[PDB]
């Protein structure tokens, strides 16, 4: 596990990436970590926004499965040949492993400008894999061939950083990456890491909303999404609650909002808290993000002002707990026990101040027995 | 995805055994297949993996040389051939694919 500390490069704005050696002899690739999908796919051709691609003809241990797969996302898709090859994770495993891999020969809106990765690692469940749940996921391959528990945890250390590293621990929990207690919330469904949101608070204040709005379709934890995404109706409630507590295409991400450095904008904004049901259903815990996490700096130090992006965008189908929230917490994907754990990330600090908080237990007498429709 | 292992039993040390995994409910011939064992009082141990076309085979050092993984794609069957068995091969052996496994077959080497 200690060999896996700081095995990630990147930042929330662009994503976090793992380094991988693929095939014989090895081809080094920079792989995005996506707990929101279930395929291992890499560039298979030259493309305008990647330095490098995996050449299956240059690998003696590559073996084509003789079919291709298409994966559609919300915005952006790709189509790739499916093969098997031997992979090594240098920062974590001395031994190499045989996984399925798709080699992208057609994509649209997938490799974007300024991106550092040239592949993605789907860490979600078998049920989401394409073309079917029968295509053994990368982590399922890893569990079996590496003898590790069915658990991985993730820490991003990008808070404060200009939008324009971390650790992925495969097979458990690294105690040097947190302090305090881990709070566990059950996984409601095994496809996405779907969990149950009870309440949203904006500065100690509950939104009027019914608890089901939060799980409208589903509430998921997804490292491959940048922002905290909310169902259109919930998003509108949060904007109006934040706005009437602070002082515009800002909210909708058409404009940035700028301040001179003396103006210290981080105090004018409220804290946002998401309540989650504990394994004991009679209690809940609270994950809190400060302004520093959702009022995001664009440029970084250099000028005598800063421009800021709003780290919360609307969504149609899901409530997506993305990097905007994941930057605050060490997140434990405890597949073996069907639960997701949260602890505060010691690295989530700016100017010595924690930019996230965790606390509980709180009673759930108030809320319905099941917020999941 | 359904899987069924057989072939286990009580064998003497230095003996030999063939395990079988009959697979149904998915296209076996497209699937990476893996054998894992679970010895008593020990952690689960990976044994051997085989790529779908059966030309790539990998083995645990502890079985390198004695065990042979193989598959018959036409008959949706996976094999593990085990020679020079020793008391520490006593384990339940599980055939496994896409996070699914069968009920196992116990092997006892006294």
């Amino acid at each position: 596990f200690l060999a896996m500390v700081d095995n990630l490069q990147g930042d929330s704005g662009r994503g976090y990436y793992l380094e991988m050696l693929i095939g014989t002899p090895p081809q080094k690739l920079q792989i995005l970590v996506d707990t929101g999908s279930s395929n291992f796919a890499v560039a298979g051709t030259p493309h305008s926004y990647i330095d490098t691609y995996f050449d299956t003809e240059r690998s003696s241990t590559y073996r084509s499965k003789g079919f291709d797969v298409t994966v559609k996302y919300t915005q952006g898709s790709w189509t790739g040949f499916v093969g098997e090859d031997l992979v090594t994770i240098p920062k974590g495993f001395n031994t190499s492993f045989l996984v399925n891999i798709a080699t992208i020969f057609e994509s649209e809106n997938f490799f974007l400008p300024g991106i550092k990765w040239n592949g993605i690692l789907g860490l979600a469940y078998a049920t989401l894999a394409k073309p079917s749940s029968s295509l053994e996921t990368f982590f399922d391959s890893l569990v079996t061939q590496a003898n590790i528990p069915n658990v991985f945890s993730m820490q991003m250390c990008g808070a404060g950083l200009p939008v324009a590293g971390g650790s992925l621990v495969l097979g458990g929990i690294e105690p040097s990456l947190y302090k305090g207690d881990i709070w566990y919330t059950p996984i409601k469904e095994e496809w996405y890491y779907q969990i149950e949101i009870l309440k949203l608070e904006i500065g100690g204040q509950s939104l009027n909303l019914d608890c089901r709005e939060y799980n409208a379709d589903k509430a998921i934890v997804d490292s491959g999404t940048t922002l905290l995404r909310l169902p259109q109706k919930v998003f509108d409630a949060v904007v109006e609650a934040v706005a009437r507590a602070s002082l515009d295409g800002f909210w909708t991400g058409s404009q940035l909002a700028c301040w001179t450095n003396s103006e210290t904008p981080w105090s004018y904004f409220p804290k946002i808290s998401i309540y989650l049901r504990d394994e004991n259903s009679s209690r809940s815990f609270r994950i809190t993000i400060l302004p520093q996490l959702y009022i995001q700096p664009m440029m970084g130090a250099g000028l005598n002002y800063e421009c800021y992006r709003f780290g919360i965008s609307p969504s149609t189908n899901a409530l997506v707990i993305g990097a905007t929230v994941m930057e605050g917490f060490y997140v434990i994907f405890d597949r073996a026990q069907k639960r997701v754990g949260f602890a505060a990330s010691p690295c989530a600090e700016i100017a010595g101040a924690a930019v996230s908080e965790i606390s509980g237990p709180f009673s759930t007498e108030d809320v319905a027995s099941n917020c999941v429709p | 995805v359904q899987l069924q292992e057989s072939g286990g039993g009580l064998v003497q040390p230095g003996g030999s055994l063939r395990l079988s995994c009959a697979a149904s409910g998915f296209t076996f011939s497209s699937a990476i297949m893996t054998w894992v064992r679970q010895a008593p009082g020990k952690g689960r141990e990976w044994v051997s993996t085989i790529g779908s076309d059966g030309s790539i085979t990998t083995y645990a050092d502890s079985v390198k040389g004695r065990f042979t993984i193989s598959r018959d794609n036409a008959r949706n069957t996976l094999y593990l051939q085990m020679n020079s068995l020793k008391p520490e091969d006593t384990a339940v052996y599980y055939c496994t694919s896409a996070g699914r496994r069968g009920p196992g077959t116990q092997v006892t080497v006294s």
